[PDB]
C-alpha cells in the first residue's frame, strides 16, 4: 500500500537534501542529481 | 590512503559520494587498476 504524494505548483530545492540526511542510498536514474536545480518538470510523484 | 570499507565502492570511475565528490575524484578515462584490503590490526589500538 503506497501514497502518490502529488507535488504541483511550488519551487523545490534539492541540495538540502544532501547531508542533512545522510541516505544509504542514492541512484538517481534518467537523470544525474547534481543537475537537478536546473529545469522544471512536470507532476513530480513521490512514494513511499 | 584510507577509507571505510562502505566508500569502497565510490572511490571508482564515474561514481559518487561524499569523499569521493569532495576529497578524491578519478576521471572518466582513468585506465589503472585499484586495490583494497583490511588492516584491522593495524588500525586497532588500546587508545584507538
Ligand atoms: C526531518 O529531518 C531533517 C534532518 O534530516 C530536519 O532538518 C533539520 O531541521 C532543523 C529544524 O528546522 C534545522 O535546524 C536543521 O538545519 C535541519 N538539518 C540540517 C542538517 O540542516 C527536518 O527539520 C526534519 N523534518 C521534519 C518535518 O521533522
Amino acid at each position: 500500500a503506497w501514497n502518490r504524494k502529488r507535488i504541483s505548483n511550488c519551487v523545490a530545492d534539492y541540495s538540502v537534501l544532501y547531508n542533512s540526511a545522510s541516505f544509504s542510498t542514492f541512484k538517481c536514474y534518467g537523470v544525474s542529481p547534481t543537475k537537478l536545480n536546473d529545469l522544471c518538470f512536470t507532476n513530480v510523484y513521490a512514494d513511499s | 590512503f584510507v577509507i571505510r570499507g562502505d566508500e569502497v565502492r565510490q572511490i571508482a570511475p564515474g561514481q559518487t559520494g561524499k569523499i569521493a565528490d569532495y576529497n578524491y575524484k578519478l576521471p572518466d578515462d582513468f585506465t589503472g587498476c585499484v586495490i583494497a584490503w583490511n588492516s584491522n590490526n593495524l588500525d586497532s589500538k588500546v587508545g584507538g
